[PDB]
RNA sequence: UCUUUUAUUUUUUCUG
């Protein structure tokens, strides 16, 4: 996927990333994974992101 | 031009519509989903002509 | 950058210009001091939450920062004097409809 | 001649004489 | 339609011919051999769901078992082992479907539309409307059969007793209305 | 409705005079916009008006069968032999101002049939008629005199619209009013209320 | 002169022309006015004495209406509404009886031959139904068996084709022109070429085809309209378009008087 | 539901739908005989005195 | 039922000539386009309002009544 | 009339749920009706041959 | 009333000709159903003529 | 009311570009070497052909109502063929001396590009532009 | 009455015919049609009930949707084919035509605009005769794809005080749009003077609409026989494509998609071939397709119909799927009884070869009306389990409202936004803008 | 059962006039003429008829609605040429244009045998 | 000097 990250000249530039899909929820212990970042870590299922990552 | 097969009750025309229904006689194997314990299930209406 | 909001400050600024008739070869009166008390002014104008206490005042200030943000980027003093060539009344007559247009667009209360 | 290919044209006689000999509501009179 | 060899000369060919075709001309215009006839010869086979599993139905009486850039694409003849052959793929179709023209050049559920159309389709159900007494009756003042008929109305009595009528029409927005 | 369907109710009654009409004399019983023709897909009606008018020059019955021989090139070359444009399109005349249509009709019979759908059948108004005896309400249906029904959808749009005044006087003063007698300690409508 | 007049052909049912020095205006209002407002005569009212024939009488009063009847003195006639009378009279009404009974065991056709004028008609050649069939039966009227009566008046009163078709004196009204399209006042569609795939009318034969060299004439205007009146019968295809003529001449002169009374 | 959350309704009619590009946005086409059905009952008042009693 | 004595295109008189295109096509054995022709219908408004009548009062008299 | 006297009527709740039924089968070739049919809550149940 | 319920002409609207029934009058005015055409109509009594149930002689608003 | 520029212009180019009444015709003045000019001329009623000359002036000149010539000797500027009005929407400046005059005349294009000899030339309403060859 | 806009108070105008006349602009928020749809009126019995759906519910004050922030209403069918045609540049009207049209337009200012031809003829332009309907202030500007000021092709659109510069009118500047003439207009002078400006529009258009002409036939699906040869190609060469990606199948030598079996895999992969080979038709249909074509001109105009309904019409149906796939084995490795069985043939599982006007094959009729009745039931499933979604969501959402604290609380108090749409800012109000604060480099940002 | 009367689309109604003059405000020397129970035939020819009247700066017509035969047109002329002498002069032309065009047709009729 | 009726439910059919 394509995303637009900042350049050192200031515009919005569009890079490669490798986004790893998945075909199953279990959020808990993947999130604590190393060698992911676990900031920007989705799921498409909500209970299991209101579950642990909280109500907001 | 009218070519019957209709009853008259009461002066009112009716038609019997044709009711499908499973062929008698059959064996037919469905799966079955995964709560319930059954799996391929096998079912037959078995009747006398 | 495309994102639902108010009101048009481009296109306010072209019915000023259209109405008031803006020469371009003629230099502007505005100043750069009134440029800026005009936006400063205007930004406190704009009321979307009105209650005399801190919690209420952070809300308003909260609840127009992009608003602001977008005022401030387009009434820029390089746009005003460069992009664009409004007079000091061109300049007044946007603010005050700018003013206007935020105080309508406002929730009117009772919707459901 | 006799023993000579059918044809699509032809079938429609072939049509006529179920529809003759049938009919729409053979199935429920029958 | 039956579909064996019967012929030692070459291909496969159906069993009926133009002699048994020329017959059942014959009974027509009469009023000998009929479909009864066709049934114990065994001209024509009835088959049903089932049965259709083990047979592979040729689609033509001639296009098969053996170009005009406007004619339809059809996928030539892969297989040899035909054992049966449509008598007509139009006779797939419903009452209701037999009355549409030109049902390929359709998109489907406005085939749709006019099956359920036709049945609330004014027209002349019965020739003793003034005979009988009916709950609700309409009759056209001029019945009209199609110009763009169907061989199948012919069977259908579409044409004897017709459902709307034929009208001028302009395909054009001239009020907006 | 056509024989593809095509359904659609008369919006204007035009006369002959005022329709526009072919350089052959011949006003058309029958406009639909079109519209309707590419989102539907219905090719089939164009080429059945195609068929239709070949078959009207001609004097034949058209066949239409699903699956013939005949395709659109050769309805468009009979009908150029009897002497028309090719693929069915008339140039046709303003008949409101004789002016020639800068675009060209595409003009032919073909077969609508009236549906059972009429509006003299479908209209209907209320004028506070019989009411029904259990709730004392409108009563249901056109024949009995029968009411419409502010549905749960007709009053949520109106609670998104905001006309209070107009779902108090739509629920109250027109369906159905009855005023009842309480008293403060159990507010219950058993009152004895002898008001003469 | 005002515009001129040349028929290229005559008939009795059929009047094919040209009309030059004529704006299009006039060449529409002459040809609406012609298919629309010439007071013509019809069957306005039937009244059925009896009927037990398998059509409904009001089918057969529709019929009655439509069928055409004879407005030669139709100016001599006068319109019912402004006439004064009794339920009938000469001045403004035609009565026509219609008598049928089946006699013969086959099918009794009933023809606008055996509608019989009982009024007196004072002398104005007026609603003689009219014939044009070689064999001068008429129009196909019902059909009866042996034993079906059906016995009727019909009250004929002068009107115009605005209240119903069947006062319309005119068949198909042919207007055309400039069959060649050097006003370009339309853009033919075609596919590869508009001249091949576009049919030559027959009256392109009387005007000169356009040269592809010189440009458009812008200070051109529609002319030579080339029309083509055709009438059902009730009026011959003269008085047609003499009295399409008159009575726009009468609407015209009723919009001046309106003005000149203000 | 049935009777009270919505319920039947008097002073009102309902037919076939036509479109008339000769017509004003905000305007709507009535029949005549639905006119003559619904009404709408005014307080007489002596600014229209005198168009009441040509209506009554 | 029987002939409309007014084309409803343009309002020809077509009721008079039901019979004679009758005869023309049983007697004269010739076809549609040409006996139609020779009636007198030339546009095919009026030719497809002759043409396509379904006659039902010969099937509606021959009843009873 | 004809198409009521051909017309076939299948046995399953007419309440509007996914059904296979309500499909037209391969098997439906020639033997029902592919185009006629009721639309709305009876669609695809209720078949004509 | 004698106009009630009674078969009855026009003879100068634009219904002329219309056979009728009366049906219901407010004074002054006449309604009638015409004989040809689905409606009624509102019309005074003195300008128009009046019938014995059996058509034949004719008589104005004098019976 | 009087004429605001005027040159010649030989036509280097002429376009239908999927319209056949109108055509877009590219020419540059003979005398002026920076001048340039695209406009589109309603061919259907002047034909134009690719290295043809054509003098162009624009005047301001021969509320207020359009009328008929209402005279057979009303005076005018009745010497050019083809003349247009339109309205003025852009005043662009390209390499601190070359200038583009943008002018819509019904929806007809126009470019005008030139230098400080055009400065008679403003942004109004009032832009009359007439041809002849 | 699925949403707000789909009931509203009309003006009452006596007319003697027994249908409901309504504007046709309007059917839009209703979602109605004329072919039987039946709608209500409902009289208000007070003076205070009139005065609120005067001043609440009325068309011109439900112009602007708080649904998405643009005009649900727009104009539409022949007014919007008419107005492209109007609009193009070629189009020019006579002095008749014109002096009709500005007595038709209601509030014409009075002065008889100054034509574009004044010599050789007076003629005015499209543009300048729908000038006259826009009042005078409304400035618009949008640039399409490859638009300059000096629009070659006349895409996008530039007006200025009330008078069309550039550029044809389609969907995107008078239909709906969230910058659209109708948004400016109704923004600016009000939703009163935007009703003006649907009607005066509405007129003139229909007037040079029914004095111009505009229909459709059989020709304008009919392409040219070149094109027809390279479609034909086309899909030959589909078909080949597809036959050598099914023998790589047979022969194991295809590498199955990561997260996806061998026949799904090739499903997919030949799935997306067919559509490839129907969409690359479809362009060269299209592009053969010329200006004169009624139906590319409908499209163009963005009226009715579409890019694959031409391609469909003229070039290739496609590919028919059920359930998401293909068309199934119905008896056993069989879609049909024609069909000798284990053959994935494009025939064999559903691809169409032939355009409507070609005509199908009786097998691809059958595919065909699976496909109907599949969307037919899919439709009728949908309908009712959108409607109990939104009967659930409203009756969810029922009492939440904006109380004068300018806060969303429910019928308990329970405050559930603090602030109504995080802004206090009603949702008809709302439009698209640019932050250019955000975009930039630093050394744009800079200068 | 309520469609529009046949009679009313060329009878006059009670308290009702063949014509309605009003002046316009909108601009000088103009004024709109209402028609009532007619239709485009007399409208086209009036108004091409103001048209090829040099005199006249605007002539055009409308019909409000088709439902009512009625329809109006307006005409603005020069200051002191009344547009009510104008529509006279277009309707004199007009009566003797007729008029010509009779003769015309009368007398080139015979010369026809048929 | 006005008033003055149009059962109910179970089913089916289609309409948008
Ligand atoms: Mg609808
Ligand atoms: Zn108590
Ligand atoms: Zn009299
Ligand atoms: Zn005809």
């Amino acid at each position: 996927y394509d995303r637009k990250v900042p350049s050192p000249t200031g515009e919005y530039v569009k890079e490669p990333e490798w986004v790893l899909e998945t075909d199953g929820v279990n959020l808990s212990e993947v999130m604590t994974v190393p060698g992911i970042d676990p900031t920007r870590i989705y799921t498409n299922s909500f209970i299991d992101i209101m579950e642990v990552l909280g109500i907001e | 031009f009218d070519m019957g097969g209709y009853f008259i009750i009461n002066g009112s025309e009716k038609v019997l519509i044709a009711q499908e229904r499973s062929a008698g006689n059959i064996v037919q194997v469905f799966k079955k989903a995964a709560p319930s314990p059954i799996s391929h299930v096998a079912e037959i209406r078995s009747a006398l002509e | 950058a495309n994102w639902p909001l108010p009101v048009n400050i481009r296109r306010i600024i072209q019915n000023a210009q259209q109405t008031f008739h803006i020469d371009h070869t003629k230099p502007s009166d505005l100043t750069i001091k009134d440029i800026v008390l005009g936006v400063k002014d205007l930004q406190e104008n704009l009321l979307v939450l009105r209650g005399k206490n801190e919690i209420i005042q952070n809300a308003q200030r909260d609840a127009v920062t992009l608003f602001c943000c977008l005022l401030r980027s387009r009434l820029a003093t390089r746009r005003v004097l460069q992009e664009y060539r409004l007079t000091k009344q061109a300049f007044d007559w946007v603010l005050s409809n700018i003013e206007a247009q935020f105080l309508r667009s406002v929730v009117h209360p009772g919707e459901m | 001649d006799e023993s000579a290919p059918i044809t699509a044209e032809d079938s429609w006689a072939v049509i006529s004489a179920f529809f003759r000999e049938k009919g729409l509501v053979s199935q429920q009179l029958d | 339609f039956i579909v064996e060899d019967d012929e030692s000369l070459g291909h496969k060919e159906l069993k009926v011919r133009k002699g048994h075709i020329a017959k059942l001309m014959a009974t027509e215009y009469q009023d000998e051999y009929t479909w009864s006839s066709l049934l114990n010869e065994g001209l024509v086979e009835y088959i049903d769901a089932e049965e259709e599993e083990s047979i592979l139905i040729a689609m033509q009486p001639e296009d098969l078992e053996p170009v005009d850039p406007a004619k339809r694409i059809r996928v030539s003849h892969h297989a040899t082992t035909f054992t049966h052959c449509e008598i007509h793929p139009s006779m797939i179709l419903g009452v209701a479907a037999s009355i549409i023209p030109f049902p390929d050049h359709n998109q489907s559920p406005r085939n749709t539309y006019q099956s359920a159309m036709g049945k609330q389709a004014m027209g002349v159900f019965l020739t003793n409307y003034n005979v009988r007494m009916d709950t609700m009756a309409n009759i056209l003042y001029y019945p009209q059969k199609p110009l763009g008929t169907t061989r199948a109305m012919e069977y259908l009595k579409f044409r004897e007793l017709p459902a709307g009528q034929n009208a001028i029409v302009a395909i054009a927005c001239y009020s907006g209305y | 409705a056509s024989r593809h369907g095509q359904k659609g109710t008369i919006g204007i009654t035009y006369r002959r005079e005022d329709m526009p009409f072919t350089a052959e004399g011949i006003v058309p019983d029958l406009i639909i916009n079109p519209h309707a023709i590419p989102s539907r897909m219905t090719v089939a009606h164009l080429i059945e008006c195609l068929l239709s008018k070949v078959a009207a020059l001609s004097g034949n019955e058209g066949d239409a069968s699903p699956f013939t021989d005949i395709t659109v090139e050769g309805i468009s070359k009979l009908l150029r032999e009897h002497g028309y444009q090719s693929r069915g399109f008339e140039v046709m005349y303003n008949g409101h101002t004789g002016k020639k249509l800068m675009a060209q009709i595409f003009f032919g019979p073909t077969y609508y049939q009236r549906l059972r759908h009429m509006v003299d059948d479908k209209i209907h108004a209320r004028a506070r008629g019989p009411m029904q005896v259990l709730t004392r309400q409108p009563v249901e249906g056109r024949s009995r005199d029968g009411g419409l029904r502010f549905g749960e959808m007709e009053r949520d749009c109106m609670i998104a619209h905001g006309a209070a005044s107009f779902l108090k006087e739509r629920l109250m003063e027109a369906s159905d009013a009855f005023r009842v007698h309480i008293c403060g300690i159990c507010g219950l409508m058993t009152v004895i209320a002898k008001l003469n | 002169e005002g515009p001129q007049v040349k028929i290229r052909e005559a008939s009795k049912d059929n009047v094919d022309f040209i009309l030059s020095n004529v704006d299009l205006a006039m060449a529409n209002s002459l040809r609406r006015v012609m298919i629309a407002e010439i007071p013509t005569l019809a069957i306005d009212s039937v009244e059925v004495e009896t009927n037990t024939t398998v059509l409904a009488d009001e089918f057969i009063a529709h019929r009655l209406g439509l069928i055409p009847l004879q407005s030669m003195d139709i100016e001599q006639l006068e319109y019912s509404r402004d006439c004064f009378c009794e339920d009938h009279c000469d001045k403004c009404s035609v009565v026509l009886t219609l008598q049928a009974f089946g006699e013969s065991e086959s099918t009794t056709n009933v023809y606008s031959k055996d509608l019989v004028i009982v009024s007196n008609l004072m002398g104005r050649n007026i609603g003689h139904p009219i014939i044009q069939d070689k064999e001068g039966n008429g129009v196909l009227i019902c059909k009866l068996r042996k034993g079906q009566e059906l016995k009727l008046t019909c009250v004929a009163k002068k009107g115009i084709a605005k209240e119903h078709a069947k006062w319309g004196p005119a068949a198909a009204i042919e207007f055309e022109y400039d069959p060649w399209n050097k006003l370009k006042h339309t853009d033919y569609w075609y596919e590869q070429d508009s001249a091949k795939e576009w049919p030559q009318s027959k009256n392109c034969e009387y005007e000169d085809p356009p040269n592809e060299g010189d440009p458009f004439d812008y200070k051109a205007q529609a002319d030579t309209f080339y029309m083509n009146v055709e009438s059902v019968g009730s009026i011959p295809v003269d008085q047609v378009v003499v009295r399409g003529i008159d009575t726009l001449q009468k609407k015209v002169a009723s919009i001046l008087l309106a003005l000149t009374q203000m | 539901r049935g009777n009270l959350m919505g319920k039947r309704v008097d002073f009102s009619a309902r037919t076939v739908i036509s479109g008339d590009p000769n017509l004003e946005l905000d305007q709507v086409g009535v029949p005549k005989s639905i006119a003559k059905t619904l009404t709408y009952p005014e307080v007489v008042t002596p600014y229209n005195i005198d168009r009441l009693t040509q209506l009554v | 039922m029987i002939v409309p004595v007014r084309c409803f295109s343009c309002g020809k008189v077509v009721g008079d000539k039901w019979e004679s295109y009758l005869n023309l096509l049983q007697e004269d054995e010739l076809d549609e386009g040409t006996a139609l022709s020779r009636l007198g219908l030339k546009r095919y408004c009026c030719r497809r309002m002759i043409l396509t009548h379904v006659d039902l009062i010969e099937k509606f008299l021959r009843y009873n009544p | 009339t004809l198409s009521h006297l051909r017309r076939t009527n299948t046995p399953i709740g007419r309440d509007g749920k996914l059904a296979k039924p309500r499909q037209l089968h391969n098997t439906h070739w020639g033997l029902v009706c592919p185009a006629e049919t009721p639309e709305g809550q009876a669609c695809g149940l209720v078949k004509n041959l | 009333e004698v106009a009630l319920g009674k078969t009855v002409r026009i003879r100068s609207a634009g219904y002329k000709g219309q056979l009728g029934i009366v049906k219901d009058v407010n004074g002054d005015k006449a309604t009638v159903e015409l004989h040809s055409k689905n409606k009624h109509i509102t019309i005074d009594k003195h300008k128009l003529t009046y019938y014995n149930r059996e058509g034949g002689e004719g008589i104005t608003y004098d019976e | 009311s009087n004429t605001l520029f005027d040159d010649i212009f030989q036509v280097s180019e002429v376009d239908p570009g999927r319209y056949n009444k109108v055509c877009r015709i590219e020419a540059a003045s003979t005398t002026q070497d920076q001048c340039k000019l695209t406009l589109d001329i309603n061919v259907e009623l002047f034909p134009v052909a690719a290295q043809d000359s054509l003098t162009v002036t624009i005047a301001s000149s021969l509320t207020r109502s359009w009328r008929p010539p209402q005279a057979g000797d009303r005076s005018l500027a009745d010497d050019y063929d083809y003349v247009m009005y339109g309205t003025a929407y852009k005043f662009e400046e390209v390499s601190k001396d070359l200038i583009a005059v943008y002018y819509s005349f019904g929806g007809l294009l126009m470019r005008l590009e030139g230098n400080y000899r055009n400065l008679n030339n403003l942004k109004q309403e009032n832009a009359y532009l007439l041809i002849r060859r | 009455s699925l949403h707000k806009m789909s009931m509203m108070a009309h003006r009452v105008k006596v007319i003697p015919y027994s249908t409901f006349r309504l504007n046709l602009s309007v059917t839009s928020p209703y979602n109605a049609d004329f072919d039987g749809d039946e709608m209500n009126l409902h009289v208000p019995q007070s003076e205070e009930t009139r005065a609120e759906l005067s001043q609440l519910c009325a068309v011109p004050l439900q112009i602007v949707s708080p649904q998405s922030n643009k005009p649900c209403m727009g104009i539409v069918q022949d007014t919007l084919c008419g107005i492209r045609k109007l609009t193009l540049r070629d189009t020019f009207i006579e002095l008749d035509q014109v002096l009709n049209m500005l007595y038709w337009v209601p509030d014409w200012d009075g002065v008889i605009p100054t034509p574009a031809i004044i010599k050789p003829k007076p003629l005015w332009s499209g543009k300048q005769i729908l000038s006259v309907a826009i009042p005078n202030g409304i400035h618009l500007q949008r640039f399409d794809e490859g638009t300059t000021l000096l629009s070659p092709k006349d895409n996008g659109m530039l007006i200025i005080d009330g008078q069309i510069i550039f550029g044809v009118v389609e969907k995107k500047t008078v239909g709906s749009s969230n910058g659209g003439l109708i948004h400016v207009v109704t923004r600016e002078k009000g939703p009163q003077v935007c009703a003006k400006l649907f009607g005066n529009i509405q007129k003139v258009v229909n007037f040079w609409l029914l004095h111009n002409g505009f229909s459709t036939g059989i020709g304008d699906t009919i392409a040219d026989g070149p094109t027809m040869r390279e479609i034909t190609e086309t899909i030959a060469e589909a078909k080949k494509k597809v036959l050598d990606v099914t023998k790589e199948a047979q022969a194991n030598l295809l590498t199955a998609k990561h997260g996806m079996t061998l026949r799904e895999s090739f499903e997919d992969n030949v799935v997306r071939f067919l559509n490839e080979a129907r969409d690359k038709a479809g362009r060269l249909a299209e592009v053969n397709l010329k200006d004169l074509n009624n139906v590319k001109q409908m499209v163009m105009a963005g009226s009715k119909g579409s890019f694959i309904n031409i391609a469909q019409m003229s070039a290739c149906v496609g590919q028919q799927s059920v359930e998401g796939k293909r068309i199934a084995f119905g008896f056993v490795d069989r879609t049909l009884p024609h069909f000798s069985k284990d053959d994935y043939s494009p025939e064999s599982k559903g691809f169409v070869e032939n355009s409507y006007l070609r005509g199908l094959t009786p097998q691809e009729f059958f595919f065909h009306a699976m496909g109907g009745r599949e969307g037919l039931i899919d439709t009728a499933v949908k309908t009712a389990e959108t409607g109990y979604i939104q009967r659930r969501l409203v009756k969810a959402l029922e009492d939440i409202m904006v109380h004068y604290d300018n806060t969303t609380r429910n019928s308990l108090g329970n405050v559930i936004q603090f602030i109504y749409g995080e802004d206090g800012m009603d949702a008809a109000h709302i439009e698209k803008q640019s932050l250019d604060t955000i975009g930039g480099s630093d050394a744009a940002f800079e200068k | 059962m309520n469609a529009p009367d046949r009679f009313e689309l060329f009878l006059l109604g009670e308290g009702e006039s063949k014509l309605k003059i009003d002046p316009d405000t909108k601009a000088p020397n103009a004024v709109v003429i209402t028609f009532e129970k007619e239709d485009h035939t007399l409208g086209n020819l009036i108004r091409a008829e103001l048209l090829n009247d040099r005199k006249v700066l605007f002539a055009a017509y409308k019909v409000e609605h088709p439902f009512f035969a009625r329809f109006k047109l307006r005409i603005q002329t020069t200051e002191g040429y009344d547009p009510k002498d104008a529509l006279k002069n277009a309707c004199n032309s007009i009566i003797n244009k007729l008029g010509a065009l009779k003769t015309n047709f009368e007398t080139e009729w015979n010369l026809q045998t048929l």
